[PDB]
């Protein structure tokens, strides 16, 4: 499948670069496959905030227990206010990882450290090779460097761009969404229960 | 209008991985076929000495 | 200068939305019943 999308994005030119139309599609398709993570988180904070304001409700307020009516009450107000304050939190989510998709930074130094070194991995071999056990044989110009497996080559190099930049996002979704999350559906949320019960 | 471009310029979004499909067919077409044409093709294709 | 299948799908999909209604409506009984 790499090799077909490889000679697709090649066009009617000869194949003679790595094409980014092919490494672009994978890398959005790999970001997307990302969405079903944070629903999944969303509904375990969700979750677990019920059943910490169930415990509550039942232990540490076993007074508003005396009222079943107040009780009730405040349960169907937290349960409102969680239901309407989820989209706010999905819709904050989607516009922070889309704000990703929209913008790239190409100029980012991972990138160029991972391309220098997709450059010196030749080098390297090509060294490793010359510099062992040297010679019947004793002929220069050797034809070790040989001219096939370029397309090997590339699909190796497009594979190990798209694990840099997946584990890039991945690491960078995980430094913003808990941020965000505290901010919206943890802090937000505890500042304005108050003032909706009042 | 933009996808058609794109296709054209080798930059469609979604690729026919069923079979060969866009540009890269195209370059395969105008190389194989062409070639195998212009080496077919005698250059003196039919010829009576008598 | 010159220029039923999905239909069906969005009218499922509107018709799904009831859900929302049912759980308010069940949500009102119940309310009520507590007050008896």
């Amino acid at each position: 499948d790499i090799l077909t999308a490889i000679r697709n994005a090649t066009g009617p030119r000869p194949a003679l670069f790595v094409p980014e139309v092919s490494f672009e599609l994978l890398v959005k398709r790999q970001i997307k496959r990302l969405e079903e993570p944070s629903l999944r988180c969303v509904e375990l904070v969700h979750e677990e905030m019920q059943r910490i304001i169930q415990h509550c409700s039942n232990y540490s307020t076993q007074e508003l227990l005396r009222f079943p009516k107040l009780h009730d009450a405040i349960v169907e107000v937290v349960t409102c206010l969680l239901r309407k304050r989820l989209p706010v939190t999905n819709e904050m989510v989607h516009n922070l990882v889309a704000i990703e998709l929209a913008y790239i930074n190409t100029k980012h130094p991972d990138f160029a450290d991972a391309c220098g070194l997709m450059n010196n991995n030749i080098e390297e071999q090509r060294r490793n090779r010359l510099a062992r056990e040297l010679p019947l044989l004793d002929v220069p110009v050797p034809v070790a460097r040989k001219l096939s497996a370029r397309e090997q080559r590339d699909c190796e190099v497009i594979e190990r761009l798209i694990k840099s930049y997946f584990l890039i996002v991945r690491k960078n979704i995980q430094d913003s969404v808990p941020k965000a999350v505290m901010h919206f559906l943890v802090n937000h949320v505890k500042d304005t229960l108050q003032s909706e019960l009042v | 209008a933009t996808e058609y471009c794109n296709t054209i310029e080798g930059t469609a979004k979604y690729i026919e991985t069923s079979e060969l499909c866009g540009g890269a067919r195209i370059c395969y077409i105008f190389h194989e076929t062409f070639g195998r044409t212009l080496e077919s093709v005698d250059p003196l294709g039919g010829l009576n000495t008598i | 200068g010159q220029l039923e299948d999905m239909a069906q799908r969005r009218k499922e999909a509107a018709d799904m939305l009831k859900a929302l209604q049912g759980a308010s409506q069940i949500i009102a009984e119940i309310r009520e019943t507590h007050l008896w």
